[PDB]
């Protein structure tokens, strides 16, 4: 077919030179094979046969694929490739259902050889050289190059679709009420009109490509809706997601459990209920891939739990611009949180859930703000539009927390909402000493060479401790001091320390942890009934 | 025509990502952009170009209409050298400074042919149901440091008769922005901008006297608490960092025991004096403090709370060029991302003024944070450079400490 289309200039990366790599040898049947092709190709206008003016080449291989079992060439271009230009990211970004503005039709295009129908720099193809052998190296064989974007190529994903764009800018501006979508041969076409219309503006787009030598695929090749794309069919009313089948087997491997959880794991993203925390533990030391591992009951069950779960039919709503976006969030547990974007009360666009994101050291209304953002980024880039905000968090709550917090932070327009367990402050530190309660003044010290040390206080009211600490750091024991001192107070208690780590745990409150130890600390903060804490310089 | 420039040795040109926009934002850039297309300031661009450099709207001032922004940073920082206008260092002193936005002289000179490509900037489409449109510039670029150096000649060129109809009024140039700063009352100080205004059109208001840096009060009572002392003691620590002549040593004494935290304890005339000692090292700026020109400048930021923003201006670690507060704008309340691009642009503009140059910011905010909201709250022209950080619960505790 072939095009009147204004090439694109591309150049070989700087000061380098074209592949120059021999020509695997192969069989006469292979041979036979290539040859064919080559003068199909050939008269299509794709490829010329070029003479022995040509030091570039690249490796031309013969396989059989399903679809014929007839022979089907391929280019080897991992070195025309790494010595190519850089292009600009082909679009890396692409549409989620949950963002389609629903159509009343959306027929999908499929464009064919889109790629062998674009021209190439002709300044360029001499790089594409590559050589039919002989009967196992004999004379020399066929000489070719290409004329068009080459399959395989690095900038043929790039120039294709630049292409494409240029050829859709006025069909596009002839009729801004037709929204079309390009992405690598599928260009997907909708629009709120009626069949007829419709059916009778895609034949107009059709025969526009065509006008260009863009040929689209047959009558047979025809897709069908629904549409999938990446585990989802697609109707153009709603989406169903496509529906996933767990293999049952008294055989489970590593290589299998893996395999598994991690369909799981994204599964999660949809469904409501799923676990996996015994099947990952089947992995436990494994010594090899290969290695079956028996499932424990947990296992089995929570397997078979699962297994029901995604015999459930989760569907799709799309985006109507006309109405609220909003969004809500639930504290599955602690650093694990959920949440469903909708328009319509149970009508979910969107569903998703961010693994425990544990730290070395936050809050939950932390954790529940960046949930928040990374959410808003989500939905900018899907809709264009930040949600209104659904958290299970009381307003005073996060005035106190946040009204006062070391750092910068913010959660766009939001409301209340009661669905417990509610995201709160499990302890805060007084303003200011208490009246009243024991004042512990605690001290840790050990060698952090021989990684022994002491740990204790002594409290204005004559109580006091020590312990001996065998291989510890010189930080685990001043925690510790403090620790003890918790437990040993009354509920109000007044602690002093030199630990400029226990300042940080000021600063910032928070509760939870990497080190069982501050976390500890923390159950104990959370229990008393008033905390007071006080940092002086040590020496 | 045009002038040849080129990128540092062996830079090559950025190709930074252009973060995810608002639908809103999105349709302006495009109008704006399709604007400038038919006016030949830009031209659409292949595949083949593979820089890029990120953009956005802005809302300065009264206006329903946006502003484009481009961020030039990598680009400026890429591009070659040009040895600008030197510092008039009196501008700092005048009673009022005023800025103009004159990015809109730079689209009038072409650029060169052979640097554009490097300009390539790309409009973004929701959900990406379309590639970006992609485009590159053919003028001077505003936010591009090149612009206000090439455009010199002819600027300078079209202020002398202002220069010289008034000398008792300083004009500074900095990238797209201009300052003018007079002693003139700000009547015939305001009035006299428009002539300016009118000037400049025929092709902020500052008060930089009161201003810079305040000093750190220690806390006084009747009665003192070991609280009281320990929080005492332990700031003058730090402060020993800044000033080696402050002493604790007596005060330390007084804490020997361990009675109650809130029980009072009597000073001791030596603490007593001690103390008065220290309320007069700290009664000014620590000497020997001058600003190097070959050196970066930072400035740092720490968020005291109820509003408020402390902020230090330094190149050598505790030696201050400058220290400041920064209370929150009404209609912030309940947004710290506001108040702090606000600050940022404050602290900037100030450094500008003073320095005639930038500050590197270390700012109180997580990245996400920050580079998932600033643009929906700035307004300058230029965009200084930034890093993150953990505020040391100390710095803080310190500069809290300031007079008001
Ligand atoms: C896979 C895909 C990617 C991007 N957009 C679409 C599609 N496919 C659809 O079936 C679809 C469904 C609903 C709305 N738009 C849709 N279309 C657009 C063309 C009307």
């Amino acid at each position: 077919p072939i095009s009147p289309i204004e090439t694109v200039p591309v150049k070989l990366k700087p000061g380098m030179d074209g592949p120059k790599v021999k020509q695997w040898p192969l069989t006469e049947e292979k041979i036979k094979a290539l040859v064919e092709i080559c003068t199909e190709m050939e008269k299509e206008g794709k490829i010329s046969k070029i003479g022995p003016e040509n030091p570039y080449n690249t490796p031309v291989f013969a396989i059989k694929k399903k679809d014929s079992t007839k022979w089907r060439k391929l280019v080897d271009f991992r070195e025309l490739n790494k010595r190519t230009q850089d292009f600009w990211e082909v679009q890396l970004g692409i549409p989620h259902p949950a963002g389609l503005k629903k159509k009343k039709s959306v027929t999908v295009l499929d464009v064919g050889d889109a790629y062998f129908s674009v021209p190439l720099d002709e300044d360029f193809r001499k790089y594409t050289a590559f050589t039919i052998p002989s009967i196992n190296n004999e004379t020399p064989g066929i000489r070719y190059q290409y004329n068009v974007l080459p399959q395989g190529w690095k900038g043929s994903p790039a120039i294709f679709q630049s292409s494409m764009t240029k050829i859709l800018e006025p069909f596009r501006k002839q009729n801004p009420d037709i929204v079309i979508y390009q992405y690598m041969d599928d260009l997907c076409v909708g629009s709120d009109l009626e069949i007829g219309q419709h059916r009778t503006k895609i034949e107009e787009l059709r025969q526009h490509l065509l006008r260009w030598g863009l040929t689209t695929p047959d009558k047979k090749h025809q897709k069908e809706p629904p549409f999938l794309w990446m585990g989802y069919e697609l109707h153009p009313d709603k989406w169903t997601v496509q529906p996933i089948v767990l293999p049952e087997k008294d055989s489970w491997t590593v290589n299998d459990i893996q395999k598994l959880v991690g369909k799981l794991n994204w599964a999660s993203q949809i469904y409501p209920g799923i676990k996996v925390r015994q099947l990952c533990k089947l992995l436990r030391g494994t010594k090899a891939l290969t290695e079956v591992i028996p499932l424990t009951e947990e296992a089995e069950l929570e397997l078979a739990e699962n297994r029901e779960i995604l015999k459930e039919p989760v569907h799709g709503v799309y985006y109507d611009p006309s109405k609220d976006l909003i969004a809500e969030i639930q504290k599955q547990g602690q650093g694990q949180w959920t949440y469903q974007i909708y328009q319509e009360p149970f009508k979910n666009l969107k569903t998703g859930k961010y693994a425990r994101m544990r730290g070395a050291h936050t809050n939950d209304v932390k954790q529940l703000t960046e949930a928040v953002q990374k959410i808003t980024t989500e939905s900018i880039v899907i809709w264009g539009k930040t949600p209104k905000f659904k958290l299970p968090i009381q307003k005073e709550t996060w005035e106190t927390w946040w009204t006062e917090y070391w750092q910068a932070t913010w959660i766009p327009e939001w409301e209340f909402v009661n669905t417990p367990p509610l995201v709160k402050l499990w302890y805060q530190l007084e303003k200011e000493p208490i009246v009243g309660a024991e004042t512990f003044y605690v001290d840790g010290a050990a060698n952090r060479e021989t990684k022994l040390g002491k740990a204790g206080y002594v409290t204005n009211r004559g109580r006091q401790k020590v312990v001996t600490l065998t291989d510890t750091t010189n930080q685990k024991t001043e925690l510790q001091a403090i620790y003890l001192a918790l437990q040993d107070s009354g509920l109000e208690v007044n602690i002093v320390t030199d630990s400029q780590y226990a300042l940080g745990i000021i600063q910032a409150q928070p509760d939870q942890s990497e080190s069982e130890l501050v976390n500890q600390i923390i159950e104990q903060l959370i229990k008393k009934e008033k905390v007071y804490l006080a940092w002086v310089p040590a020496h | 025509e045009t002038v040849p420039v080129k990128l540092k040795p062996g830079m090559d040109g950025p190709k930074v990502k252009q973060w995810p926009l608002t639908e809103e934002k999105i349709k302006a850039l495009v109008e704006i952009c399709t604007e400038m297309e038919k006016e030949g300031k830009i031209s659409k661009i292949g595949p083949e170009n593979p820089y890029n450099t990120p953009v956005f709207a802005i809302k300065k001032k009264d206006s329903t209409k946006w502003r484009k922004l481009v961020d030039f940073r990598e680009l400026n920082k890429r591009t070659q050298d040009f040895w600008g206008i030197p510092h008039p260092a009196g501008l700092k002193k005048k009673k009022s400074v005023t800025v103009l936005d004159v990015g809109d002289a730079y689209f009038s000179v072409p650029l060169d042919e052979d640097f554009r490509k490097y300009t390539a900037f790309t409009i973004p489409s929701i959900n990406n149901e379309t590639p970006g449109i992609r485009y590159q510039y053919n003028v001077l670029p505003q936010g591009w440091k090149g612009s206000p150096a090439i455009f010199q000649s002819s600027m300078t060129k079209i202020l002398e008769p202002f220069r010289k109809q008034n000398p008792d009024i300083v004009i500074y140039q900095y990238m797209d922005d201009l300052c003018v700063g007079s002693d003139l009352e700000i009547g015939q100080h305001r009035t006299k901008i428009e002539e300016l205004r009118q000037h400049l059109l025929r092709w902020y208001e500052l008060h930089p006297d009161k201003w810079t840096v305040q000093p750190i009060v220690l806390p006084e009572k009747d009665s003192w608490t070991v609280n009281d002392i320990q929080k005492l003691v332990g700031k003058l620590n730090w402060a020993s960092q800044i000033y080696p002549g402050i002493k604790v040593r007596q005060l330390c004494k007084l804490l020997r025991g361990t009675k109650a935290l809130t029980e009072v304890i009597p000073l001791t005339e030596e603490a007593e004096l001690e103390l008065a000692e220290n309320r007069e090292i700290l009664k000014e700026p620590v000497h020997g403090v001058y600003y190097d020109p070959s050196k970066d400048l930072i400035a740092e930021i720490q968020k005291q709370g109820q509003g408020q923003w402390t902020y230090q201006i330094y190149q050598e670690p505790f030696k201050n060029l400058k220290t400041g507060k920064y209370a929150r704008m009404r209609g912030a309340h309940t947004n710290d991302v506001k108040q702090l691009t606000e600050a940022v642009q404050k602290i900037t503009t100030e450094s500008i003024v003073i320095w005639g140059k930038t500050p590197k910011f270390k700012l109180p905010i997580q990245k996400e944070t920050w580079e998932t909201w600033w643009t929906e709250y700035w307004q300058a022209t230029w965009i200084p450079e930034w890093e993150f950080v953990n505020t040391p619960p100390l710095v803080k505790l310190w500069y809290q400490l300031e007079k008001e």
